[PDB]
């Protein structure tokens, strides 16, 4: 039911993940609690660099 | 339920007799009247009024008065308490509720100078009705 | 009852000091017998059952208390006999029934202990039977039967910060305390219970 | 929302027959109406389109085909309202079609003649869920109820009816304010010959 | 027509104030079933005793009840103690 | 001049929020057993996109299914507070609605609405899987519609002022 | 036999089937059915109020099972989700309307069920 | 008079009890509205709240629905706020009418500030004079409500208070001074600014303005006592703290309670006002907030006081300590403190 | 507080409370309550015994409980599809059961000494046979992934090894007693 | 105890791993086939068919004119209220109206 | 093979045993109803208002539920409501022994044992 | 000993040292234990009211020794001071001073110890635990107090004050 035959579930999931708010618990270091997701995301997108799609491509 | 057979076996149309009209104090249902003579005996011996008797014979005997009239003898509340079946009931309390939903507390009246003991049955914040209590030292088991 | 059944008179034989009173009825199965026992020789009876041949192969099936304070025969009052559990319960204030199953004899035994002391204190079989820990904890939490020298006295099912014995003849159905959400406290608070009545 | 009927489903005699019969609008709308499977569009058998078993009072069309691969998927209904993929709800069905669609009874609602259900005078049209809507059922004593005061007064008057005291100016026979009683009953003994 | 709470009215409607418009009951009982049943006509029955169940078969309506159509006064109809239907004598 | 784009943005946000109404993996009693049966293959809540999330910090739909007692009300309030915003609440079963059979029990919360705010309620005890699905669909429709309920008034230029 | 939405049935003439026998109230295992009855203006045995607290109603159908005149019934309506806990407290008029909406299928079910022992 | 303010109630009840008070509350979607609704319903009172707050899925509306028990609270949806018929229907059978609708700190337009306050007060008070069932009428005004105040919100509050007093002779004009609470806008504002900066708190003046903060629970208790007092009808009441404190003193008290070192970076008031006026305003940034910080908000004593209602408010330091336990600075603590 | 709840209500008034006790197995508890009521009444349900419907309902409840336990254990161990398969089987079983009472998991059809003889269809028996074939197929499919999987074996082999004396001390019964080597079962006694 | 009978999981079919289970499966298949053949022998099946006349206000014991008048009073035109049929079915004890399902049960397609 | 028989239609006869062995009770049940028998009406009223009276006594009946022996111990003082009703659920016994069985196991093994203990929280809670 | 109050159930001060490099030690009298309380054995039977009183005094002292940690952990120190909480608990205990049954006293002591351990384990909500520690006849020190009753019912007797308030709802 996500669009026509549920063809856009992933886009809706990403948009909803953006939509929901996040609150850092007062019992933890906000600096580290925020830096961990940002560092993980920066490391996550870097996987595209070490990838070959063909001969010398 | 206790001393009965358990099932019924008389598969025929039942006899019917119309109810009477005796005022707003005695609710009459002659169909369930088993002609137990309780009303006649109580009126003749306890209340002292002479208006109840057995009319007819066979399976069509009428448990009621011959002529159409009301029973006003200051003990009309004892007629309902005297009928062994649903022949006589409290018309003001008719269809009010069942005994399963009434809470009864024993107290004493103040309406009469005797203050005969009674039991007041109530349901929640609303008082449902009152019934006589057996007090041989005040009023036996009858009330006004 | 077409199976072989016999009273466990060995209990009174070993005890040699307690007048044995046993009862067998067709309301229960053919292998169920109920006997009244004094609380004095209760731990002794439990140990003797726990460590005796032809009886060591036993396991505690259930344990429950009966508030014999207000248990009254509603109907057929004249039908009471002179050796009736109903009369025995009417005589006492509480009756603790412990039902065990003996696989060696393949039978069911029900020890009924009559409690009349105001403290409702009895010995604990938790140190004898392992399952008796949680059972006795629940029994104490519900009926107030004080298991002396018990393995654990911690609460079992009663609500936190609540001191009551709901499984008692005095306790009404609705209780007394009800929990709402206190906005002035931004948390759950507890106040008096004002319940709707039928 | 595009391609309600795929090429594979459109490459069948059933699709051509339905399009020639019911038109392009109806052919496309069925996929948006009651989409259950791309291979089940208009039925599972490819020889033709399943006939319309009946029509609901709310415009819904109920059909049934035994060629479905699932036993619990025998009868289906297509609703008229298809604003969104999740716009329609299971409360739009009529009472007559509810028993047939739920396999409660094989009897189905009939428009005229012999009817599988009785037609009494007190029948009222079935409506969808009024919850979270202005047509929601209103209890007698609710705060938003515009006449909860009357219901409260009636309930109180059952055992706690207040005494109608005087309101305003009136005659006073001494310290006793003179006001007439309002008892509906009439004392005949006081006025009789 | 007669004013409520009269002695004649009390004698007639079994010491009750009958409501003609039936809106008073439709509000008190929260249902217009009183007027809906009042829309029914009076039925004449030949037998002096009738068996009423409110339906067509046993357990398909209310329990069977025997009503006596032969009373002291001729032509006095009786409403069912189980259903809203009323039956009267065929002739008198 | 900010409502023109916001309205399409509001519609897209409503569609996205309806598409990922993840129920909380928090069930207690027979009503929760029925809800779990509603997660089975036969009852495809995945068709509507309902995927159970274990953590309240990552959940959006609170499926209160079971009986609430005096020993669980503070935990329920703490979970409701810990639920990430925006949040919706659906109480399935009579016990979660109003106690049900234990409405007169001393160890009953006597209603889940007195503990946490509830958006939707289900009547059955236990409600059918179809009943739970219908309730979820109604809640999703309400959430999609509630985003732009026409609270703002339209100016003379047909613009929400 | 699906015990769906509680509803008040009626005779084919439309008259109230409830005979104020209090059997439903004495049979509701949680006492979820509340009745307040007084003699009708015509004298019928009908209640002034008939309430069913769906918050405390198990929808068990015991009232229908013990119904004396086939008044209380359990219609097939299962989509009774309520957005208000106050709205969930159905009453006499609401039950009458619910029975009016789904009387036909209820009538067919009643006929089939009666035909089971018949 | 012609409208009896007598409303006899049994306050000894609970959430599920009956007190006899029927109330209509307008503008309760803020911080005080939920508190007032919980306070009234705590003794078992009937509450009706007309609301049209955007993004209705916000916890404010659902929590306001939880102010009273089930069957005792009603939330009227999409009230027009300009319909006299709707206003009359809202308090048709309510003996209390409480108007807390007022310009938000983020609200900046002079027209909207004048429109909302003045028009809402006039219409609500006029409707209150058309329904005789109303026994009490309360208007939640600002303590610093004055005609010459540079704060347009304060000027509109003073004008609305005058209009409400004119339309309904027996109104109760509340003047709270920076009520402190959980969802408040002073302690929460300071905490939010400090956490967003993590270095200091932005100030636009010398922080010399005097303030008398009060507890939200104290305000609710005072409101209940005033509703229980007949002489409070047609009276203006002021709610200030037991002791007066400056803005710098408030910052120092907050720092002492929390342990975070108070660092305040000062900025030019003129440039700050120009920037906050030349842009869109939010809850954490408002020209109205700047003007209020450049304004004195103290209990002027020109009318009745909380002492007239006979409620002794608790210490603002005690309230702040109760409210900010978890935001403490993680200093060196004993080994026993590590096990919290 | 189900104990006091039942104790403050009539005998029939506390009937559904047994279903809520054992949520997975609502028929075994109802059957036990009916048997206990009959024993207190000193009689036996002749119609229920002669119809064998009590045995069929107990077997269906046992099968449903076993399927649910297998689903939960597989989910806990890490198998996510056996839960779905057992849930489909339980849905079929509940559909069959609801034909006798109208509820999926709380039927409460068994009365103390009375049986609703009208609600008995031979089509129910035929569908029960078909469901038995389907359940045999489903059990084979489930055993194809859990019986011989090395991961499942190493996750269950010698785990929680109890014995006869261990079971006797704490009174472990049922499947636990059967696994402990104890041949105790009230059905065959 | 001196001669145990051990059921060992050896085959991919748990039913095949027990001779009694295989026999039960064969019996179920045979019974299903026999029932199917017995039903196929008739080629038609009776089924419960409700009638609007079943929801009639009065029973057969009532008079014919009275029954028609009662049916007209409720504005009933769907149930059969014919006086001739009412007189003909006076005091009848028929079972019910029944329908006949005709084999084979196949989907009714609208194909052109 | 018959042509108009349910036996011809279905080989299963759910009423055959009861009809052959208890024909008197079968006929009594299939013939008389509360809508037709006044005694049956009284029975329906008593069963729906006060319930059948139970003789005073204490009994304990156990049934082999799938989780083990589920027992009910009912003591009735003669009234329509039992004086006491205790429930011995095998789930409680399984919960009481998990710590004795959980000792020495890892976290995954503990979860697996909790799954294999066959404990239903409703049965334990009562 | 192998008990929740045992000396060995103390959290080490350091990750490698109990208290210090020269001696050991830990805090468990005023703080929580290292591990959970597996078992809570029943109190030994005291046949003398003197022993019962000694046990009651020991329980009161133990409760007082944890009043600071209980208040600090629950963030409920604003409601009353530690001495104020101790005084309120003493008044509450004095309310039950009429007891004379050693078995009842032992059962009450066991229940109180269990409740305190539950509070020590933070298993119970703070808003509910405040019921025992709240002031008997004074307003909570975490919120403002209104003397409306003291002013209006100034020198009014208890009977008059009760008559002026009303024991039930005035509307129904
Ligand atoms: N906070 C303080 O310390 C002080 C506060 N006050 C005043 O006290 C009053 C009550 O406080 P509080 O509960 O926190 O409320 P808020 O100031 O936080 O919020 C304003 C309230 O009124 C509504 N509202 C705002 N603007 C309008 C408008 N134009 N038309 C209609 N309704 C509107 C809001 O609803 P919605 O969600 O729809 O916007 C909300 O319910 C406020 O009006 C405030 O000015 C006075 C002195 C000090
Ligand atoms: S008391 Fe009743 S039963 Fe007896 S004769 Fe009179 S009417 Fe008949
Ligand atoms: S209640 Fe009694 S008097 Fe009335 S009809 Fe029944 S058996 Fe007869
Ligand atoms: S409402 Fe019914 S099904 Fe749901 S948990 Fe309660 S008793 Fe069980
Ligand atoms: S059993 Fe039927 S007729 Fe009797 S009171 Fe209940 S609903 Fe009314
Ligand atoms: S369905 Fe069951 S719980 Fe609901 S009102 Fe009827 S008897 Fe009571
Ligand atoms: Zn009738």
């Amino acid at each position: 039911y996500v669009g026509y035959r549920g063809r856009l579930q992933y886009i809706a999931d990403a948009l909803k993940l953006f939509i929901k708010g996040i609150v850092v618990p007062e019992g933890s270091n906000k600096f580290w609690f925020v830096a961990i997701p940002s560092a993980a995301g920066a490391i996550c997108y870097t996987f595209w660099i070490n990838s070959m799609w063909g001969p010398s491509v | 339920s206790v001393y009965g057979y358990g099932i019924s076996r008389y598969n025929e149309y039942k006899r019917a007799v119309e109810d009477k009209n005796y005022g707003p104090l005695v609710a009459t249902s002659m169909n369930r009247c088993i002609h137990c003579t309780r009303c006649v005996r109580f009126a003749t011996q306890i209340a002292g009024v002479e208006d109840l008797g057995k009319t007819g014979r066979g399976k069509a005997a009428e448990i009621g008065t011959y002529v159409e009239k009301t029973f006003n003898t200051e003990l009309s509340g004892n007629v309902v308490d005297v009928c062994p079946v649903g022949a006589l009931t409290n018309a003001p309390y008719a269809f009010t509720s069942r005994p399963w939903e009434l809470k009864s507390f024993y107290t004493s009246d103040v309406f009469d100078t005797l203050g005969s003991a009674i039991q007041v049955d109530t349901r929640g914040p609303e008082i449902m009705r009152v019934l006589p209590r057996i007090h041989e030292e005040i009023n036996e088991e009858w009330i006004s | 009852m077409q199976n072989k059944y016999m009273q466990p008179i060995q209990l009174f034989i070993v005890f040699e000091k307690l007048n044995s009173k046993m009862w067998i009825s067709k309301k229960l199965n053919s292998n169920h017998s109920i006997a009244l026992i004094p609380s004095n020789w209760f731990y002794s009876i439990n140990l003797f059952l726990k460590r005796e041949l032809l009886f060591s192969n036993i396991t505690l099936i259930e344990n429950s208390a009966i508030d014999t304070i207000s248990y009254n025969l509603e109907t057929n009052q004249n039908d009471l006999d002179k050796t009736n559990i109903e009369n025995y319960f009417f005589k006492n204030k509480m009756l603790v029934f412990y039902n065990y199953y003996n696989y060696f004899l393949k039978s069911k035994l029900t020890l009924f202990i009559i409690l009349n002391n105001l403290n409702k204190s009895i010995d604990s079989i938790d140190r004898i039977f392992a399952n008796a820990n949680w059972l006795e904890r629940e029994t104490s939490e519900m009926y107030g039967i004080n298991y002396k020298w018990k393995i654990d006295t911690r609460k079992l099912l009663l609500d936190y910060s609540k001191i009551e014995n709901p499984m008692l003849k005095e306790f009404q159905s609705e209780g007394t305390q009800d929990a709402f959400y206190n906005i002035f406290e931004n948390q759950v608070v507890v106040l008096k219970n004002e319940t709707v009545e039928l | 929302g595009l391609w309600s009927w795929t090429i594979n489903q459109m490459l069948t005699p059933k699709f051509w027959v339905h399009l020639r019969r019911e038109g392009f609008i109806k052919t496309w709308t069925r996929g948006h109406k009651a989409s259950r499977h791309a291979h089940y569009v208009g039925g599972n058998r490819t020889d033709g389109y399943t006939k319309q078993v009946g029509e609901d009072e709310f415009g819904n069309r109920y059909y049934e085909d035994f060629d479905v691969d699932h036993k619990n998927q025998r009868r289906w209904v297509e609703f008229s309202d298809y604003f969104m993929q999740m716009w329609s709800n299971g409360d739009k069905v009529p009472v007559g079609w509810h028993g047939w669609l739920s396999h409660q009874y094989d009897d189905f609602p009939t428009r005229t003649g012999n009817s599988a259900f009785v037609k009494h005078h007190y029948l009222k049209q079935h409506t969808a869920n009024l919850s979270n809507t202005p047509l929601n059922h209103v209890p007698q004593g609710a705060p938003q109820n515009l006449n909860r005061m009357r219901f409260i007064t009636a309930q109180r008057d059952r055992s706690r009816a207040p005494w109608q005291s005087p309101k305003g100016e009136g005659v006073f026979q001494g310290k006793k304010l003179i006001v007439a009683s309002n008892s509906p009953f009439i004392d005949d003994m006081s006025i009789r010959d | 027509n007669l004013n409520p709470y009269s002695y004649e009215a009390l004698k007639e409607n079994h010491w009750l104030v009958s409501d003609s418009s039936k809106k008073n009951s439709e509000w008190t009982h929260k249902s217009n079933a009183e007027q809906l049943i009042a829309k029914v006509p009076i039925i004449y029955v030949d037998s002096n005793i009738v068996r009423c169940i409110g339906g067509t078969e046993i357990n398909a309506g209310h329990p069977q009840v025997y009503i006596q159509l032969d009373t002291r006064k001729h032509g006095t109809p009786q409403t069912c103690k189980y259903c809203g239907l009323r039956y009267a004598k065929k002739m008198d | 001049r900010v409502d023109y784009i916001v309205t399409p943005i509001n519609a897209v946000v409503s569609w996205a929020r309806q598409g990922s109404f993840w129920p909380l993996t928090f069930g207690l009693a027979c009503c929760a057993v029925e809800m779990m049966h509603a997660t089975v293959s036969r009852y495809d809540f995945d068709r509507f996109g309902v995927i159970f999330r274990a953590t309240p910090r990552q959940a959006d739909l609170i499926l209160v299914a079971g009986t609430l007692t005096n020993k669980m009300a503070p935990g329920l309030r703490r979970l409701y507070e810990q639920t990430l915003d925006p949040k919706w609440v659906l109480s399935m079963g009579s016990c979660a609605n109003g106690g049900g059979y234990y409405h007169y029990s001393y160890s009953v919360v006597r209603g889940c609405n007195r503990i946490i705010p509830v958006d939707i309620y289900v009547p059955g005890c236990p409600p059918t899987a179809e009943a739970l699905m219908f309730g979820v669909l109604q809640l999703q429709k309400s959430l999609y519609r509630q985003i732009n309920e026409g609270e703002k008034k339209y100016n003379k230029k047909d613009l929400t002022y | 036999l699906f015990r769906g939405e509680h509803a008040l049935r009626r005779y084919p003439t439309g008259e109230e089937r409830c005979i104020a026998c209090k059997l439903c109230q004495s049979a509701c295992p949680a006492r979820a059915i509340t009745i307040e009855t007084e003699p009708r203006p015509d004298g019928s045995r009908r209640t002034v109020r008939y309430d069913i607290d769906m918050t405390k109603c198990i929808y068990c159908g015991f009232c229908q099972e013990a119904c004396p005149v086939d008044a209380i019934v359990e219609g097939p309506n299962y989509e009774q989700t309520a957005y208000l806990h106050e709205d969930l407290f159905y009453d006499k008029y609401k039950l009458l309307e619910n029975g009016d909406k789904w009387e036909p299928q209820i009538a067919r079910n009643i006929e089939y069920l009666i035909n089971q022992p018949l | 008079q012609q409208r009896s303010t007598q409303l006899k109630f049994y306050d000894g009840g609970n959430r599920q009890s009956i007190s006899g008070i029927r109330a209509t509350i307008f503008g309760a979607t803020g911080f005080m509205g939920p508190y007032i609704g919980a306070a009234l319903g705590y003794i078992g009172s009937d509450v009706i709240f007309p609301h049209n707050h955007v993004y209705a899925y916000d916890d404010y509306v659902k929590e306001l629905k939880l102010c009273a028990g089930s069957g005792q609270s009603y939330i009227m949806r999409h009230f027009n706020y300009d319909d006299d018929n709707m206003y009359d229907m809202a308090i048709k059978n309510s003996n209390v009418v409480i108007n807390l609708v007022g310009s938000r700190l983020q609200n900046k337009n002079f027209q909207k500030a004048a429109y909302a306050n003045i028009h809402v007060a006039k219409k609500i008070a006029e409707a209150c004079a058309r329904n005789p069932n109303v026994r009490r009428l309360i208007h939640f005004s600002a303590a610093g409500a004055d005609t010459k105040s540079p704060s347009p919100d304060l000027h509109t509050k003073f004008h609305g208070e005058e209009a409400v007093l004119n339309a309904f002779p027996n109104a109760t004009i509340f003047r709270p001074c920076t009520v402190y609470g959980m969802q408040d806008y002073f302690i929460r504002h300071w905490i939010k600014e400090r956490d967003w900066w993590y270095h200091f708190n932005i100030v636009t003046d010398d922080c010399t303005a005097k303030r008398q903060p009060i507890l939200i629970n104290d305000v609710a208790q005072c409101v209940l006592n005033a509703l229980k007092l007949q002489e409070s009808a047609g009276q203006i009441y002021e709610l200030g703290g037991p002791h007066v404190y400056s803005r710098l003193e408030v910052f120092e008290m907050l720092a002492n309670l929390s342990g975070r070192p108070p660092k305040l970076a000062h900025i030019p008031h003129d440039i700050a006002l120009k920037i906050t006026q030349n842009f869109y305003n939010w809850e954490f940034f408002n020209m109205e907030k700047v003007i209020k910080d450049k304004l004195d908000l103290i209990v002027t004593g020109k009318h009745k006081t909380i002492s007239d209602l006979y409620v002794q408010p608790v210490s603002f330091p005690q309230g702040a300590e109760q409210f900010i336990d978890d935001v403490r600075y993680r200093g060196v603590e004993t080994h026993d403190n590590l096990e919290k | 507080g189900s104990e006091k709840l039942i104790e403050d209500r009539p005998y029939l008034q506390g009937m559904p409370y047994f279903d809520r006790f054992d949520y997975v197995s609502m028929m075994v508890q109802e059957h036990a309550y009916c048997l206990g009521i009959e024993s207190l009444l000193g009689t036996t349900n002749y119609s229920a015994t002669f119809t064998q419907i009590r045995t069929m309902y107990d077997e269906l409840t046992r099968i449903l409980n076993h399927l649910l336990a297998v689903a939960c254990h597989a989910l806990d161990v890490g198998s996510m599809s056996s839960v779905f398969w057992a849930f489909e089987e339980r849905e079929k079983l509940m559909e069959f059961y609801e034909r006798v009472c109208g509820a999926r998991m709380h039927a409460a059809f068994y009365r103390p000494n009375e049986v609703n003889l009208n609600a008995v269809s031979s089509f129910l028996m035929e569908d029960i046979l078909e469901f038995s074939r389907n359940f045999f197929t489903t059990l084979n499919e489930m055993h194809n992934v859990l019986t011989y999987n090395k991961i499942w074996k190493q996750r269950l082999i010698n785990i929680g090894t109890y014995s006869f004396q261990t079971c006797l001390d704490y009174g472990l019964t049922g499947v636990m007693a059967r696994s402990c080597g104890l041949k105790r079962d009230l059905r065959l006694s | 105890k001196y001669n145990p009978e051990l059921y060992i999981y050896k085959t991919y079919d748990m039913a095949a791993d027990d001779p009694v289970w295989r026999q039960v499966k064969l019996d179920l298949e045979w019974t299903f086939e026999n029932i199917a053949e017995r039903r196929e022998s008739l080629g038609y099946m009776p089924t419960f068919k409700g009638d609007p006349n079943f929801w009639q206000a009065l029973d057969n014991s009532f008079s014919p004119e009275n029954i028609a008048q009662v049916q007209s009073s409720i504005g009933d035109k769907v149930t059969n209220i014919d006086t001739k049929a009412l007189a003909l079915n006076h005091q009848t004890e028929e079972y019910h109206k029944t329908s006949k399902l005709v084999y084979p049960i196949r989907t009714n397609l609208v194909v052109e | 093979l018959n042509k108009e028989n349910f036996n011809r239609q279905t080989t299963v006869l759910p009423h055959l045993v009861l009809s052959y062995l208890n024909k008197n009770d079968y006929n009594l049940k299939n013939t008389k109803n509360d809508y037709n028998s006044m005694e049956e009406l009284i029975t329906h009223f008593k069963y729906w208002s006060k319930g059948l009276k139970v003789e005073s006594g204490y009994t304990y009946q156990s049934v082999e539920s799938p989780k083990g022996e589920f027992g009910v111990s009912m003591l009735s003082d003669g009234s329509n409501k039992p004086y006491k009703c205790k429930v011995r659920s095998p789930a409680l016994h399984h919960l009481q022994v998990l710590p004795k069985i959980g000792k020495g196991h890892f976290l995954a093994d503990l979860v697996a044992l909790v799954g294999t203990v066959d404990i239903v929280f409703g049965e334990i809670d009562r | 000993m192998n008990h929740y109050w045992g000396s060995s159930n103390t959290i080490p001060a350091s990750s490698t040292q109990n208290n210090n490099y020269f001696s050991g030690g830990g805090n468990n009298v005023t703080i929580r234990g290292n591990e959970i309380m597996e078992r809570l054995p029943s109190q030994t039977p005291s046949q003398n009211m003197v022993q019962a009183s000694m046990k009651t005094l020991r329980f009161y002292r133990k409760f007082c020794r944890l009043i600071p940690f209980i208040l600090r952990i629950h963030n409920i120190g604003t409601k009353f001071t530690a001495q104020q909480a101790m005084i309120n608990f003493g008044n509450y205990i004095r309310e039950r001073n009429h007891y004379r049954d050693p078995g009842l006293i032992d059962h009450r002591i066991q229940l109180g110890y269990e409740l305190l351990y539950e509070a020590e384990m933070h298993f119970s909500q703070h808003t509910i635990l405040m019921q025992y520690l709240s002031p008997y006849n004074t307003p909570l020190s975490d919120r403002g107090y209104s003397y409306l009753e003291k002013v209006k019912y100034g020198n009014k007797s208890k009977f008059l004050q009760g008559f002026y308030k009303g024991n039930k709802p005035t509307e129904f």
